[PDB]
């Protein structure tokens, strides 16, 4: 039997999540770093693994010490072998011990009192836009770099047509209301800061050649926290403490709340997202990976979607942890939370089957839809 | 052992470069908090200054702050520095040379941050600070205020905003609060404190570059007035007891002076760091 | 002593009010020297002697030198208005009566620190605002 | 050995411009302290003037003050120059041509600075200054005071502030304190010194420019009175002992005169620098 916890992350200072461009890559303009609004779910996994061994006092401290053949299988039964290897995405199990299920990271507004937690979601890309697909008259099709697609018609659902000079659903975040959607702008939730950093270099003969960088730090608004759901077996009491969630020593306050064990976290997340469901859509709630987007395009009338980039730090149990980190062998392109897939008549079960075939990704908190 | 509050207590005029684009007259401006627009020192600046002070202790620096730049070993630092916020600032007066200005909103933020970080020995401090703040709000009754705690200092004039400081004879100031917030302390509204610390009121200095009597360049610098008090929170991770003890004792020793700021050779930014005391 | 725009508007209104600027935007040329010399007289002789010298109407001056004292009083009165009235404020927002001469007011009301600052700033505003007009 | 106090004895009238547009009577104003609003020399001006004096010894200036503004290599300065705060000022008197005026708050600031920085001869000076200040506070009993320490100077008047200095017979003035604070020394309250050192009581000089006998311009300059005394801290970094010793010897030689400030061609701001004498 399994034990489920709600982990809430409160930022104690300005944080930063790295993207494809980091301050010390081999590319050209390696002095400006921009911060992604959310951490990767692999960062959440590494967070949980680090805190798990912190409670059990099993770390690497300084030289590249080796571990005796008891700490080895205690770390096996604690965290497993590897990090979030995207290579084993078609594996019907989490490749990690103790930890079984991790929900997609949630934006939670905690205002006052016990009250309730307002889960915030990105706006679906058709918020007040009514799409009117093929009036079947054999004419006026489209070629989406490929095969037939039946001419989407987007109207302001309130006539004129879709004017893209006044389209801003990708700058908005949404939450449950009293039968209407509450819309919050992205810039109100987050605050951006650009930092100038140098090396004073005083000494006598050092080459002043790389002593300048620009860092982007983001700050969540005061009544806003990050949260996610975890499932743990062979109960290790995940305690509240000070954590690291990646990026120039980012500090978060972990609060661990216990929930009823007779509850899977997936339909809890989907119950939170229920207020954004339409029969003709598939709202992408978490970044979604498909090995062949051509198949997905062939199974829908429209892909009102966006692209996001994924690159993971690959580290095993017997890893250096103190050297250059071997990042993921492949940058992977996932869809964006808020993307919508407009399927044809039927074929909804088929696209669901295509999306759900990646079980490692679904368990990690990826490829979640409503 | 987890989170300790430290006070900076600058002995000279501080200039910490914001490095941002300038729209105005002062070519060099000091760092300010993005949300509150109050003067602040970045955690990177504090870490750099303290690391430079402890540079002669290779083991201490390696254990606390981590590996040096362009060193291949890639050692993270066991100590986390938090942004330094302005606690008290000197303010021109007429009865006395200056006054220690602490605004009610900075006191509220200090209480909130002490509760959030759960600072060492901060329970009594929070309780007494909250009693002080509640008594201040009771006396103020929603009006702008300027409260001093010495009967000699009653009727002091804050020159810049022209407000007279009254003495509330019903509110106590405990000795540890005098040690923390400063001597000759005045408590005023954040409305006045914002004016006292904006770009039009804090000192601006003209600086020159001369070449055989010819002025080659001209620019203006703004600085934070000396004797200003700033507080930052230090999160001592579970590190070596001996290096932590040595670092704390060296920092708290009255013989130590740390330079945080730009103009080192002309004596800008020299400070005396002190940790929170009991009570 | 930065340029205070509100005090400049006060100075404009007071210069028009105390019959210094003619309907065509011109003033007697000697008033330039009056405004320029008032500040020096205040600094290096004292506020009361300078006010008494410039308030006198028995003078052998080429124009009505006492008009500048009236303009000063008008600017000061305008500044007393729009004063944030609160218990902590040092500034006295009491308007100077028209029947009282400026010299008497500073004599009877013996808090010169406020009056000195107001008079200095009003004189600076006077000198800066006189430049908008032709120096005939 | 790191921190030493140097006293600046001005031989001429000093003008250190502030670069502030006054729009009033005194277009050219002198620099003033950030917190105490007393006349001062910014450490940048002190460093520039002392560098200009030592410009002949290129090795010494490179080693101590750093690299020249135009130089392919940059070399940070090793000596730390601190801002020169007013110590004593000449005030007009009747019995004597002038008196050396110092306020009790200036003395408190000096004691505080010596405590914080730990000058070379700090201990004895702090002890005797604290004893003098405690005796002064006991004698005054919270009132306005003006105390002279020669019995011949009893009843000496301060012209700007029409008060006469009393002679408290209980308080001794140690000879080293006389050498530091100046001969014919009068100690008065902060109110008196602030009035004596404000913009309306400092010497303001009128100047004009003549074109074929016709006046082209007219402006007013304020100056710090001649024979004024200022103190500043000098902290040495890892400076070479040879160049440091040469620097101190040349700086404190009675034959050495340094020009700090503006109007050099008309003999403004010529000063002598002397160390803190052993007590």
């Amino acid at each position: 039997m399994n034990r489920h916890y709600l982990i809430t992350l409160t930022p104690m200072d300005w944080f930063f999540f790295g993207g494809e461009r980091t301050l010390d890559d081999g590319k050209s303009a390696d002095y400006i770093s921009h911060s992604n609004k959310f951490p990767q779910q692999s960062a959440l996994l590494g967070m949980i693994r680090y805190q798990l061994l912190k409670q059990h006092n099993l770390l690497s401290q300084f030289p590249y010490t080796e571990n005796k053949p008891t700490e080895k299988e205690i770390m096996k039964t604690l965290i497993g072998e590897q990090s979030f290897r995207m290579t084993e995405r078609k594996a019907k199990s989490l490749g990690l011990g103790v930890i079984k299920q991790i929900s997609p990271l949630m934006l939670i507004e905690c205002k006052d009192d016990t009250s309730s937690r307002s889960i915030y979601f990105p706006l679906p890309l058709d918020d007040g836009y009514k799409v009117s697909f093929n009036e079947t008259s054999n004419e006026d099709k489209v070629f989406y770099n490929g095969i037939e697609c039946p001419i989407p018609n987007v109207y302001p659902a309130s006539r004129k047509f879709f004017d893209h000079k006044t389209y801003n659903n990708y700058l908005f975040w949404c939450t449950q209301g009293n039968n209407q959607i509450k819309k919050l702008l992205s810039d109100e939730i987050w605050i951006s800061k650009m930092q100038i950093g140098i090396t004073k270099h005083v000494e006598e003969g050092e080459d002043n050649d790389k002593s300048f960088y620009k860092q982007e730090f983001l700050q969540l608004k005061k009544s806003f926290i990050y949260a996610f759901y975890i499932t743990l077996s062979g109960e290790s009491e995940l305690s509240s403490d000070i954590i690291q969630l990646g990026g120039q020593r980012s500090v978060f306050r972990m609060e661990v709340e216990s929930i009823e064990e007779n509850s899977d976290i997936q339909e809890k997340y989907q119950t939170a997202a229920q207020f954004l469901t339409q029969s003709d859509r598939l709202l992408i709630l978490s970044p979604t990976y498909v090995d062949n987007l051509k198949e997905l395009s062939a199974l829908c009338n429209f892909m009102w979607s966006d692209s996001i980039v994924f690159r993971n730090i690959q580290t095993t149990n017997a890893s250096n942890f103190y050297g250059k980190p071997i990042k993921s062998s492949s940058k992977y392109h996932f869809l964006k939370p808020g993307s919508v897939l407009y399927f044809k008549q039927g074929k909804r079960k088929e696209v669901e089957k295509l999306l759900m075939d990646y079980t490692y990704l679904r368990l990690s908190g990826y490829n979640i839809y409503i | 052992m987890t989170t300790r509050m430290y006070v900076i207590n600058t002995l000279s005029n501080m200039h910490v470069g914001s490095g941002e684009v300038n729209y105005g007259v002062i070519a060099n401006l000091i760092q300010r908090d993005s949300v509150t627009n109050l003067p602040n020192i970045n955690s990177s600046g504090l870490k750099g200054a303290i690391r430079e002070y402890f540079k002669e202790n290779e083991d201490l620096v390696r254990e606390l702050f981590g590996s040096a730049p362009r060193d291949e070993k890639t050692l993270p630092g066991k100590v986390r520095f938090f942004e330094a916020n302005l606690l008290s600032m000197p303010v021109r007066s007429d009865k006395v040379p200056f006054l220690m200005a602490i605004s009610d909103e900075v006191l509220q933020e200090l209480i909130t941050k002490m509760k959030f970080f759960n600072c060492e020995e901060a329970t009594q401090y929070i309780s007494h600070l909250s009693t002080l703040l509640d008594n201040i709000k009771t006396q103020a009754q929603g009006t702008d205020f300027a409260y001093v705690f010495d009967p000699l200092l009653q009727g002091a004039i804050i020159e810049e905003v022209s407000i007279r400081a009254t003495c509330p004879s019903h509110i106590p100031l405990q000795p540890s609060l005098k040690k923390l917030l400063g001597d000759r302390l005045v408590i005023l509204s954040h409305k006045y404190f914002s004016i006292l610390s904006d770009d039009n009121h804090l000192p601006v200095l003209s600086r020159n570059n001369l070449e055989n009597g010819q002025s080659a360049n001209l620019w203006y610098e703004q600085v934070l007035p000396r004797y200003s008090r700033l507080y930052f929170m230090l999160m001592d991770g579970n590190a070596q007891s001996e290096y932590l003890k040595k670092f704390r004792d060296t920092l708290c020793t009255p013989s130590t002076i740390i330079q945080i700021g730009a103009n080192a050779s002309i004596g800008y930014g020299y400070c005396q760091i002190s940790e929170l005391s009991p009570f | 002593m930065k340029i205070s725009k509100k005090q400049i508007e006060y100075a404009i209104e007071a210069l028009r009010a105390n019959n210094i600027i003619t309907n065509d935007n011109q003033y007697p040329k000697v008033f330039k020297g009056y405004i320029s010399s008032f500040g020096a007289a205040v600094i290096q002789s004292g506020l009361i002697p300078a006010i008494i010298f410039f308030e006198n109407e028995d003078n052998d001056a080429n124009a009505d030198r006492h008009k500048i004292i009236g303009v000063l009083k008008d600017i000061i009165n305008a500044m007393r208005q729009q004063y944030t009235v609160t218990d902590a404020t040092i500034l006295v927002s009491s308007q100077i009566p028209a029947n009282y001469s400026m010299a008497q007011y500073i004599i009877e009301h013996g808090n010169t620190d406020q009056l000195l600052k107001e008079i200095t700033e009003a004189a600076v505003a006077m000198k800066l605002a006189l430049r908008m007009y032709k120096s005939e």
